[PDB]
This record gives structure tokens, C-alpha cells and sequence, in this order.
């Protein structure tokens, strides 16, 4: 939103520029801070640790209907099963949608994801915008934001994750799908169908 | 603290910016701030609940339009002068310095395995907040219980939003880290998590969507008993 108070992005990012790297330099020289460290923990995000560890996920729970329960009594037991695990992700609860249940997830004191399911989460999600809001209005919000309209009578349940226990949305199989690979239904499923802003991709 | 930053149910922020792909890391900057997180934490700067009191404590105004990982360059600062771990008049001097020569060097320094095996052990190991605690749990499913309206002037997860409401215990999660007492460096203090159910319409009134319920996490001092 327009803000007559506020710099050029350009000035923006050229400030904090300046004060991070000032930053960097003195954690630096204190020993506590290198450069191996960053780039270790920026390649980890950056090819490591994605939405495509959530995939895996979920297409086992819609193949195998033992591992789905597991998952729903302990998600944080179930995706070790997979060596799915770790930071931000220490303790998970999966949520079902059916055809009488929506989820969707937020964080609307910060920004909190299961990084190990999910990775790093899009800016939307971490920002006043979509957190103030879906916990108030989340159908249309659903509906305004990502094109999902969720019929009036199917109830929607917004996990606000104020805890360390991180809440993932188990979206429903696409129809069409019998038989699949969990490599080809794989392709169905999205961060956003894991966070419940959108359902697994149709067809 | 009641905190702009606890936005649930805050009005007028406007649309959602959602562009069509972002990368992980928009400038080299980010990466950085992302990466400082392990290295503060490390060096005892704070914990993770101390690192959100930090952020809360943000000009409002700063904090509702600057880039994300700007919060959490502001946290560590605030630790780094809290612990008395950065001199603010150094790093002011430093920024300056860096402003005038952006391509300046970064100081020599000699590389650390230690670091990375902290990294990688964080990263695949986690930071588990759960603990064990003596006392069994207050509550159980079913119970109808109503939240405290408490509100503490340090930090603490109770969005206004939830204060005072009615709502119906979803799960037990056992026992975790409290943040009131974490978050204000007063220890861990473990007590018994659980997520509590509330309506719509307990929450919003009639303005509430008539077909929802909101879940939200309540460690047991937050809570006291409606109906078993
Ligand atoms: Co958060």
C-alpha cells in the first residue's frame, strides 16, 4: 500500500545492505560468524530442503493408507519413516481435508513453517496481509487471493501454529488419479495444497 | 505484549502482494541474515523465544512494511546490546563505513568445521522444544476451558484475538518450553501444550463465518476449566 512516509526500495535495500554486512563483519571478528557457515546454511534452503519433501509425503499417505494413519497420529514419527525431519519441523500434526473439512495453516504471531516438509516459506505467508486476515476471513479470503472458492456449508478450520508444533494440511487425492505412480502424483501436490490456500493441482 | 505484530483479526492491511515465483533468497543480504540465526543462537545471543520478543519489540511502522529478514537483523541487535555482545557505536561506525564502500572487504577470519557441524546437526537434528515435566496434565479432550486475559507486558504467545474466549480442547501435546518465561530469559520453565478449538462466532461474533473454527495452541497457565 501507498505510504507518502516511506523510502525507494532501491534506498531501502541499499541501507540494509550497508548495516548487514557492518553487521556481518563484526560477528565476524568475533568469532562467531563465517563464510563457509553462510553459504552452508543458504545452499541447504536453496537445494536441499523443499516442498518436495512434503510431496513424498503425501503421495505415500494417499498410497498407503497404513502410512496415512501413522502420519495422522504422529506426523513428526511418520516422516522420519522417509528421513524427513529437523529444523522447524521437530513436531508435526497433518491435518486431513475430505469432501466435509477444509485446513488451512498460518502463523499469525510470526511466520513459523515446518521448513523440513515445506522449506523456507513464500514472503505472502510471512507478511500482515494474509496472517491478519484468514484466521477472520479465511473463505474469502481463499476465494479473493488464490482463485479457491470453498462451498458455505463445507466448514473451514484455520490452524493458527502459536507453538512449536507445526500443523500440515494432507490435501485431498485429485480425481482422475487411480493407479498412479507417486512419482506422476507427485506433480499434483504444491506448498500452497500443504499450507491449505489452494487443493492439490486438478487433471 | 499487545504488539502490532499480533495481527489475527487486524483490519486494513490490504490485499495480499503474491508474486507468480520468488526466489528463496531475494539479495545476498538475506542469505546472510538468514544464516546469523544458527551463529547467534550458538553464541548464546538468544534463544528462539527471547529472538521473537526481540522482533515484537520493533518499531511498528518498521516492522509492518520492511523486508522480513530486516526483523531479524533487528533482533540480534537487540540481543547483541542486550548481552553486551555489540557495540552499537562500532557497528553504527561499521555501517557507515560499509554505506560509502559497499564493496569493501569482509575481515579476515579463519574458517571453522565446528560451525558447520553445528549447521548441519540443526538442520537434520532439529531443536526439540518438547521436555518432560513431573506434573500430569491438567486438561484432556472434550474439555470445554475459557483463555486467560492476562496480558503480560513481556513476551508471550496470547493473541488478543483468543483473550477471554471459550473453546474446547482439541489434544494433549505434552509438555514444552513456556514462552513467558523463555522469551523474557527467565528458563525454559516446561508446561503442558494444547490445541484448543474455537468458533467463529466465539471469536468474531455474528460478523464470524457461520461454518468455521479456529485451532489454536494454549500451553496449560493460559487455560482454566469450563466444563470437564
Ligand atoms: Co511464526
Amino acid at each position: 500500500t501507498e505510504n507518502i512516509l516511506r523510502k525507494s526500495d532501491e534506498e531501502i535495500q541499499k541501507e540494509i545492505t550497508a548495516r548487514v554486512k557492518a553487521l556481518e563483519s563484526m560477528l565476524i571478528e568475533q568469532g562467531i560468524l563465517t563464510t563457509s557457515m553462510i553459504d552452508r546454511m543458504a545452499e541447504i534452503y536453496e537445494n536441499e530442503v523443499g516442498p518436495h519433501l512434503g510431496a513424498k509425503v503425501v503421495v505415500k499417505a494417499w498410497t498407503d493408507p497404513e502410512f496415512k494413519k501413522r502420519l495422522l497420529a504422529d506426523g513428526t514419527e511418520a516422516c522420519k519413516e522417509l528421513g524427513i525431519g529437523g529444523l522447524q519441523g521437530e513436531d508435526m500434526m497433518w491435518v486431513e481435508n475430505t469432501d466435509e473439512v477444509h485446513h488451512v495453516v498460518v502463523c499469525t504471531l510470526c511466520s513459523c513453517t515446518p521448513w523440513p516438509v515445506l522449506g523456507l516459506p513464500p514472503n505472502w505467508f510471512k507478511e500482515p496481509q494474509y496472517r491478519s486476515r484468514v484466521v477472520r476471513e479465511p473463505r474469502q479470503l481463499l476465494k479473493e487471493e488464490f482463485g479457491f472458492e470453498v462451498p458455505p456449508s463445507k466448514e473451514i478450520k484455520v490452524w493458527d501454529s502459536s507453538s512449536e508444533m507445526r500443523f500440515v494440511v494432507l490435501p485431498q487425492r485429485p480425481a482422475g488419479t487411480d493407479g498412479w505412480s507417486e512419482e506422476e502424483l507427485a506433480t499434483l501436490v504444491t506448498r500452497e495444497s500443504m499450507i491449505g490456500v489452494e487443493p492439490a493441482k486438478a487433471v | 505484549m499487545n504488539g502490532v505484530y499480533d495481527v489475527g483479526g487486524t483490519d486494513g492491511l490490504g490485499p495480499i502482494n503474491r508474486p507468480a515465483d520468488e526466489p528463496v533468497f531475494r539479495a545476498e543480504w538475506e542469505k546472510v541474515a538468514f544464516a546469523m540465526f544458527p551463529a547467534t543462537f550458538r553464541a548464546g545471543f538468544m534463544g528462539l523465544d527471547e529472538f521473537r520478543f526481540g522482533i515484537e519489540q520493533m518499531n511498528p511502522a518498521e516492522y509492518l512494511e520492511s523486508p522480513y529478514y530486516w526483523h531479524w537483523i533487528r533482533t540480534y541487535i537487540h540481543h547483541g546490546v542486550r548481552t553486551g555482545k555489540i557495540d552499537l557505536e562500532e557497528l553504527e561506525r561499521r555501517t557507515q563505513y560499509y554505506r560509502e564502500n559497499p564493496d569493501a572487504p569482509l575481515p579476515e577470519h579463519e574458517q571453522k568445521p565446528e560451525l558447520i557441524e553445528f549447521v548441519n546437526q540443526a538442520v537434520y537434528g532439529g531443536l526439540p522444544a518438547s521436555r518432560e515435566v513431573d506434573r500430569p496434565p491438567k486438561f484432556k479432550e472434550g474439555d470445554v476451558v475459557r483463555f486467560s486475559t492476562a496480558s503480560p507486558k513481556g513476551h508471550a504467545r496470547r493473541a488478543r484475538y483468543v483473550r477471554g474466549k471459550t473453546g474446547t480442547v482439541v489434544k494433549h501435546h505434552g509438555a514444552y518450553i513456556y514462552p513467558d518465561t523463555a522469551g523474557n530469559g527467565l528458563g525454559e520453565c516446561p508446561e503442558h501444550l494444547y490445541t484448543v478449538r474455537f468458533t467463529a462466532q466465539e471469536l468474531w461474533g455474528p460478523e464470524g463465518d457461520p461454518n468455521s473454527s479456529v485451532y489454536y495452541d494454549c500451553w496449560e497457565p493460559y487455560i482454566e476449566l469450563v466444563d470437564t
